[PDB]
């Protein structure tokens, strides 16, 4: 709730069409990684109980 | 050298050179596509075809 540091997310293009400095269009595919984790946030396949 | 090949001279004989247009002035800007540009079609990801 308080806004922990580490919620900063680099926005980085997944497609090779776009590059750093290009404005993001609505509806494209993008990958998100934190500023100080270096691990892109993904959706796993391990179901919960 | 060539079968259909008539040369061009300069005498007093009469002829008519029809000025048939191809591209207007102010369409020869270097920053836009034109109807005679030579381009190579690079794929955004892999390589040119």
């Amino acid at each position: 709730e308080a806004g922990n540091e580490g919620s900063w997310f680099y926005i980085q293009p997944f497609y090779k069409l776009r590059s750093i400095g290009d404005s993001v269009v609505i509806g494209d595919k993008v990958v998100l990684n934190p500023v100080n984790a270096g691990q892109p946030l993904h959706a796993s396949s391990h179901q919960l109980v | 050298d060539n079968p259909g090949c008539n040369e061009v001279n300069s005498v007093n004989c009469n002829t008519s050179w029809k000025i048939v247009l191809f591209m207007k002035w102010s369409d020869n800007k270097d920053d836009i596509l034109k109807g005679g540009d030579v381009v190579r079609l690079f794929h955004a990801e892999q390589e040119k075809f």
